[PDB]
């Protein structure tokens, strides 16, 4: 229909008023834009003059009642917080918010038996209010009609669920800052989402008043810095840093030594004019990184001056110190999709769902009063479009991937315009990959540049155990990675300086013996440290502490440490070798971004403890060696060893499918404990591997070699163990297998004591493995091994959250959890003392 | 098999005039057999078959009485399969008639045939693992 | 719970997790249940010198998984850190 | 704006949006009418007289519509009043099936998959040729145990005893796919050389050109709307007024012998119930007239396919075009004047007997 937009007429005898008159408001009463012109016919070249007193008023309380649903009040303070009411998410608004936008993600589409989420952009309905508030106090005194958005931009709080329609969502916003440039006031904004209390995400948006703006006493400037470090390697280094008066330790007589900085500063500004603060505030932790590489505050920079030209702490920070940067680049981007999309005829629905009721994009009068080239698509219209696509193909339509997400609006886009939007993968941050985007017009102009923070697919790490080990493993990484340097150098010079020998050497070089000399002061020291190395067992309610390492007295010149075939396969040096390269691998992949924030992660075996270091830094790399090495060398003081390094123990991976397919894992279980008791050697199935195709049976060589034979045999006479028990026979079968048992013993007990373990058809021995891990046989290791744990893993360092649901235990299969029902699961697999009263004692710790 | 009853039917298209016998065997057959089932293959066929009238189609393999062939002739056999009846212009009988007074079938190969039991059709495919019926297959040269 | 007490009941727990884990059986089985169904991972990756987890994980899809992958059409990618480095480091072929 | 489409190709919305159900569904209906319009009238025929000649009429899913208001028609005069009924149920099934079930964006890494392993863009309804309903049944049974009840498939239409399509999400359906495209043997495997038995079966599945997931628990929500929409508009069909018998598409009963709603019942046969094809087909007839849309891709030759050999010849009404087989005849055959008009297709019992 056709309504009344301008009305223009003489006010008194020289006043024109030109009236703009918006139709599309909040409440459907048109809103009116008296605009004012001096009729001076003294003049004739130029008689029309505007009335430029409270123009700028004028301008904002028209779109004060088309934007903010309060009374008009222009005197409050830039600085003070603005509370933006409560909003619910209905069905409604989402089903016509995804429609305005081109959003066909299911997600956002009601499903039976499914919660409908919200799209991210929905922050962008919830916040306006609060978020445009922040451009219109007095002192931020500006031309609404010259207003450009230059940026927006969304951060979901680590942890933090999607929008969710149900959600009652509060928004608070804060002006960042405010500074005058030489082509117009800019203003920054942050609105921060909250539901249920807890903040879900943060909305960014820069606004750019063009104009002269030279009110620098309104003006202001916070900046969150980059993360600055320093390895601090010399006495100098620490004089400089004490000289500095910013430079505040908590504790004064912290030895800075050889530690590594952090420097987690925000820069607060005044300005007295464009070049020139009035005020310089420079305030943040200063952090030292632990031996788990974990920072814990140290002291503060507190840096605060009058008229400055610049920020000394920072400048100090940038030419001594490293700046951390959070992303890390690809070696080449991968591009994934080059998209055509549209521009809707109208700007009506967009304005609608999202309440930009900004004449510019839907009144044409509006839009040629403010130079503009026609009524304009609203930017965040091709924020929220462009953000679908992103979520379409870089997420695959998982909408709950996308973590953040920031456009650059560089041009405007008119009505019916086709843009083609390039999306490619960059780079990495913290475990999300870092999508990089630019939307071009037919033109080939850039419209809209930006990038996205998409969570990787659900993750888990397995840790390799023992078996896996092989020369000269992760020295191609140690040659390129600085991150895998660090830990093989740190775990090399601790054994180098505790036991006198190389980490290093041993996986590089395989040697068959290493003879460690006990000569001179620093050998004396070595050979201090291998007769402390001790057991500590609990008998009685007495300490009664055993010696590692027997032959090392206090005359001993040397120890040899021996192996038949090379030391990596001697599981004192597999250890730590195995749980260094897996560590040194998992440390280049952090270093890269490639975590992801929320992985699980599991160890089999030895694995474990790689892990444990690796995603919850339990343990430093060099706790992490000594504990491996002890574990190792507990192993092999249990084990009889021969002149070579040979022991009579060994493991084999049986498939029961390989054998008959009736034959089950209750027939390889009751066959193994047959030959067990039948024989009275050591044999237990310890690894359960793959269900039906991998069990690992561990103990005495003949043991391993009689369960192969009889297997061996089971399989050549095609006869099965279940069908007989149950279908003809009633514990005939138990005497029946034993005679067969008997038949392999006898053949197994004649073949010298160090035999080689032969591949039957059922069965393959597991190469380089002479102890028998996992079997009841090491549950004398458990109460030494268990005291020096205690003393080893520091509570301190134990990060529940890095563990809780993530951590999943070979003990107890499931994931880790500081639970009663945990607790009490791992009491039953293990009866042990300190649990079994935890269990007891549970109501205390609650409070 | 069918890409071979197609070959037929191009044969018969080329010669409407001309009477083709296609005598339809299944593996089941006695001598050099095939892998195919008797029935299926008719029944994807048949409809083509029966547009070239100069076509007379036998049924073959299997048969040796008047009641096995009979729902052959009728049409009935193909309703088991709820398939409209699809009756045969007639029938082959090979292993039938080698025990016959004229067939020059040693005496002691013709009770060695006689004491051979058959199997039913369902059975047959285990000819290609173990004696089935008193009979197995094997391969020629 | 505290913070503090939590910090101290999980370091009783793990301390007793690796202690046992030394002489008790590895129950790879339920571990890789717990991940595969009860996480839907869609990512495995093997930190080691050699694909042996991988190997069983890829084993364990076959033998138990084909059926609920195909159902919930999740797309499982078995990575070894020894062999799959371009597909774990974004690294592909150009 | 139909008309500005038909009168400017270039103005015409892109063939997604002509797809989806509430352009579809009635279109398809207008079409349907077209085709009996056009037959009528080129034999001086009023719709009643045209309708008088048939034995009965039936429709497959929404084509029951058509079907029932054809068999309403009288005079040219009242025919309009038939078109607006049958136009607003399949406006009202389009429009409410839609809402209960709107399509949405399906991960690129599916469609990529889907295109690359050669299957169609997924869609709501997947036919499967070569397999019998028992083992359709047995692979959507396997894919519904893991798949919660919202997201699970069923049988929608038995086409005929190895002609069936699932209907549900598009996902579950990629998901029932990924599970046949294993137990399915390469389209280029020899097996002659393989015991009957022994051999691997071989089938097609492809994803059919749908938008919604008719004859599926997805709609049914839909149903009381639709009910309530044509209790509204005035749409009702009354048995009296229904001069030929109408077969329901699930058990194949004539419509008019209903206690209840006809137009209730006609809803629930589209969107919730099966299309049981062959039940519905049990009628003794020697000619069926196809109107429905899709020429030799419709269902007049999947009739034709089931009916082979039982003495029915199938006219395709609503295509021009030349038969080299004539196992089906096309537009002209219900127009010729000469002995080209009467082909009968041989019964094989009464030709061989
Ligand atoms: C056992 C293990 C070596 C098998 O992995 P692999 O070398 O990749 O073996 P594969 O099964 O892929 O096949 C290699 C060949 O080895 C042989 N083989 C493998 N498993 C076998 C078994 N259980 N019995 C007999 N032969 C076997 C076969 O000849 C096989 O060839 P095939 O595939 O034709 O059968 C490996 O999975 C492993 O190291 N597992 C044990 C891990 C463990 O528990 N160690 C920790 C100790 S605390
Ligand atoms: C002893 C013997 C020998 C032959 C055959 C069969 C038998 C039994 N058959 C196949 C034969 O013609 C016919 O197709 C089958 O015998 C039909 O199956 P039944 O044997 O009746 O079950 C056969 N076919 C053919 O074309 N030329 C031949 O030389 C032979 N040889």
């Amino acid at each position: 229909e056709l309504k009344p937009t301008v009305i223009l007429k003489l006010l008194k005898e020289n006043i024109i008023q030109m009236e703009m008159i918006e139709n599309r408001t909040m409440d459907g009463k048109p809103v009116s834009l008296p605009l004012l012109y001096n009729f001076n016919p003294d003049n004739g070249f130029a008689p029309i003059s505007e009335v430029m007193e409270d123009r700028n008023q004028r301008i904002k309380e028209m779109y004060w009642k088309l934007w903010i649903d309060e009374p008009f009040n222009l005197d409050f303070d830039p600085r003070d917080v603005i509370k933006g009411k409560d909003f619910e998410i209905t069905a409604k608004e989402v089903y016509d918010f995804t429609h305005a936008v081109g959003n066909n993600c299911e997600d956002f589409v009601s499903r039976p038996d499914r919660t409908m989420l919200a799209p991210m952009d929905f922050a962008i309905v919830v916040g306006w209010r609060a978020i445009i508030k922040a451009i219109f106090p007095n002192t931020v005194d500006g031309d609404l009609l010259k207003l450009v958005h230059l940026s927006n931009g969304y951060k979901m709080i680590p942890g933090a669920k999607p929008l969710q329609v149900g959600d009652v969502v509060s928004t608070t916003a804060v002006i960042e800052s405010v500074v005058n440039q030489p082509t117009g006031k800019i203003v920054d904004v942050v609105g921060t989402l909250s539901r249920n209390g807890k903040p879900v995400m943060e909305v960014t948006s820069s606004f750019f008043y063009r104009g002269n703006y030279t009110d620098f006493e309104n003006t202001f400037q916070k900046t969150v810095e980059p993360v600055y470090q320093m390895h601090i390697k010399t006495s100098k280094d620490i004089a400089v840093l004490r000289s500095k008066e910013w430079f505040q330790l908590d504790d004064e007589d912290f030895d800075l030594l050889n530690k590594t900085l952090t420097f987690e500063t925000e820069t607060e500004v005044t300005f007295k004019n464009a070049n020139i603060f009035s005020s310089v505030k420079c305030f943040g932790p200063i952090k030292v990184e632990l031996p788990t590489k974990e920072t814990v505050e140290i002291g503060i920079v507190d840096y605060e001056a009058g008229a400055s030209h610049g920020n000394p702490v920072v400048d100090f920070l940038k030419r001594n110190g490293s700046t951390l940067e959070q992303k890390v680049n690809l070696e080449n981007p991968i591009p994934i999709a080059v998209l055509d999309s549209y521009t809707p005829s109208t700007n009506e629905p967009y304005a609608r769902v999202s309440g930009d009721l900004n004449p510019i994009h839907v009144s044409r009068h509006f839009a040629s009063y403010a130079n503009l080239p026609g009524t304009i698509t609203h930017g965040m219209f091709s924020s929220a479009s462009v953000r679908a696509l992103i979520e379409n193909w870089a997420a695959d339509s998982v909408s709950s991937r996308v973590r953040g997400y920031t456009c650059q609006f560089v041009d405007m886009v008119l009505p019916n315009t086709a843009l083609k939007t390039s999306i490619q993968h960059v780079g990495m941050i913290n475990g999300r990959k870092l999508i990089k985007f630019e939307t071009r017009n037919e033109d080939d102009v850039v419209v809209l540049t930006g990038e996205a923070e998409i969570e990787q697919p659900v993750t888990t790490f397995v840790f390799t155990g023992q078996g896996s080990q092989e020369q000269g493993m992760g020295m191609d990484l140690y040659k390129t990675s600085k991150a895998a340097q660090d830990v093989w150098n740190r775990a090399d010079n601790h054994f180098k300086d505790t036991y006198g020998f190389s980490i290093l050497d041993i996986v590089i070089n395989n040697p068959v013996n290493l003879t460690i000399h006990f000569g001179g002061e620093k050998g004396k020291r070595i050979r201090e440290n291998y007769s402390a190395m001790i057991f500590e067992t609990i008998v009685d309610g007495k300490l009664k502490t055993e010696k590692i390492f027997k032959e090392i007295n206090e005359h001993s010149t040397s120890y040899t440490f021996r192996s038949e075939k090379g030391l990596l396969s001697a599981t004192q040096f597999t250890q730590p070798a195995l749980t260094l390269m897996e560590k040194a691998a998992f440390e280049d992949l952090k270093s890269k971004g490639l975590i992801p924030a929320d992985a699980t992660f599991a160890g089999h075996s030895l694995g474990e403890y790689a892990a444990l270091a690796s995603l919850a830094d339990v343990m430093s790399i060099e706790s992490l060696v000594e504990v491996v090495f002890y574990r190792g060398m507990t192993m092999q003081v249990a084990v009889p060893r021969d002149e070579l390094g040979r022991s009579n123990y060994g493991m084999i991976a049986i498939n029961p499918g390989r054998v008959a397919a009736s034959f089950s894992q209750e027939a390889l279980q009751y066959v193994v404990e047959r030959v067990g008791k039948r024989t009275g050697w050591l044999v237990e199935i310890v690894n359960y591997n793959v269900e039906n195709q991998q069990y690992v049976a561990a103990g005495d060589l003949r043991a391993l070699d009689t369960v192969t034979n009889v297997l061996n045999f089971i399989k050549l006479q095609k006869i099965d163990i279940i069908e007989l028990q149950k279908s003809l026979s009633l514990e005939e079968v138990e005497g029946h297998l034993f005679e067969i048992i008997d038949e392999a013993s006898k053949k197994s007990a004649v073949k010298p004591r160090p035999l080689k373990l032969e591949r039957g058809f059922a069965c393959i021995p597991l190469v380089g493995i002479s102890v028998p891990f996992h079997s009841t046989y090491l549950m004398n290791g458990v109460k030494p091994f268990k005291s020096f744990l205690k003393k080893n893993i520091i509570k301190e360092n134990v990060k529940v959250a890095r563990l809780a649901g993530k951590y999943i235990p070979n003990l107890t299969a499931k994931p880790f959890q500081v639970t009663k029902e945990y607790f009490q699961d791992v009491y039953d697999l293990t009866g042990s003392e300190p649990i079994k009263e935890i269990i007891d004692n549970w109501e205390k710790y609650e409070q | 098999s069918i890409d071979a009853i197609s070959q037929v039917i191009n044969i018969a298209k080329a010669h409407p005039n001309f009477p083709i016998a296609l005598q339809w065997t299944g593996g089941r057959g006695g001598g050099h057999h095939s892998f195919e089932d008797a029935h299926t293959p008719m029944l994807q066929m048949y409809s083509k078959i029966r547009r070239h009238p100069n076509i007379m189609l036998i049924f073959g393999s299997g048969f040796g009485s008047a009641d096995d062939t009979y729902p052959y002739l009728t049409g009935e056999w193909s309703t088991k399969f709820d398939y409209p009846p699809m009756p045969f212009d007639g029938f082959l009988f090979g292993s039938r008639v080698m025990i016959a007074k004229e067939v020059k079938t040693s005496p002691d190969a013709k009770k060695c045939i006689a004491a051979c039991t058959g199997v039913p059709d369902d059975k047959w495919e285990q000819t290609y693992k173990k004696p089935t019926g008193g009979i197995v297959t094997v391969r020629s040269e | 719970m505290k913070p503090e007490v939590e910090q101290e009941l999980a370091h009783i727990l793990l301390t007793e997790l690796l202690a046992y884990q030394f002489a008790s059986p590895v129950r790879w089985i339920e571990t890789q249940d717990v991940f595969l169904k009860d996480f839907n991972t869609e990512r495995v990756v093997e930190i080691g010198p050699s694909p042996t987890l991988a190997g069983m994980a890829q084993r364990t899809l076959k033998n138990k998984y084909e059926s609920y992958d195909a159902a919930l059409s999740l797309h499982r990618e078995i990575l070894c850190y020894s062999k799959d480095a371009k597909e774990i480091y974004y690294t592909p072929d150009p | 704006n139909i008309l500005e489409w038909l009168e400017n190709p270039s103005n015409t919305p892109d063939k997604d949006y002509l797809l989806s159900i509430p352009i579809s569904c009635p279109l398809i209906g207008v079409i349907q009418l077209a085709h009996y319009v056009v037959t009528a009238k080129l034999l001086g025929f009023t719709p009643g007289e045209l309708r008088s000649y048939l034995k009965g009429a039936t429709g497959h899913s929404q084509g029951l519509v058509t079907a029932v208001a054809i068999a309403e028609t009288d005079s040219w005069e009242s025919f309009f009043v038939s078109v607006r009924k049958a136009i607003t149920v399949l406006f009202f099934i389009g429009v409410r099936c839609y809402e209960a079930y709107p399509n949405t964006s399906l991960p690129p890494s599916i469609l990529e998959d889907s295109l690359e392993n050669n299957e169609g863009v997924p869609s709501p309804m997947l036919s499967i040729s070569n397999l019998t309903q028992e083992q359709v049944q047995d692979y959507v049974n396997k894919t519904n145990s893991h798949l919660p009840a919202g997201k699970q498939v069923e049988i929608s239409l038995v086409n005929g005893a190895k002609n069936l399509v699932v209907s549900g999400p598009p996902q579950s359906l990629y998901g029932l796919n990924l599970t046949l495209r294993k137990a399915k043997a390469p389209s280029g495997l020899d097996q002659s050389r393989i015991p009957f038995s022994e051999r691997k079966l071989k089938f097609s599945n492809r994803f059919l050109p749908v938008a919604s997931p008719f004859h599926s628990h997805l709609l049914v929500p839909a149903s009381d709307l639709i009910n309530k929409d044509l209790v509204k508009n005035n749409v009702s069909f009354n048995a009296k007024d229904i001069q030929i018998p109408v077969y329901d598409t699930f058990d194949g009963s004539d419509l008019r012998v209903l206690s209840g709603s006809i137009s209730e019942r006609i809803v629930d046969c589209i969107i919730r119930l099966p299309v049981k094809w062959e039940t519905t087909t049990q009628f003794k007839a020697t000619h069926i007239l196809d109107f429905g849309p899709g020429g030799a891709s419709g269902l007049g030759v999947l009739t034709h396919r089931n009916k082979d050999g039982t003495g029915v010849r199938v006219i395709v009404a609503g295509t021009l075009d030349i038969n080299p087989d004539d196992d089906y005849g096309f537009k002209q055959e219900i127009f010729d004047v000469t002995s080209n008009g009467l082909k009968k297709n041989p019964n094989w019992l009464e030709e061989y007997h």
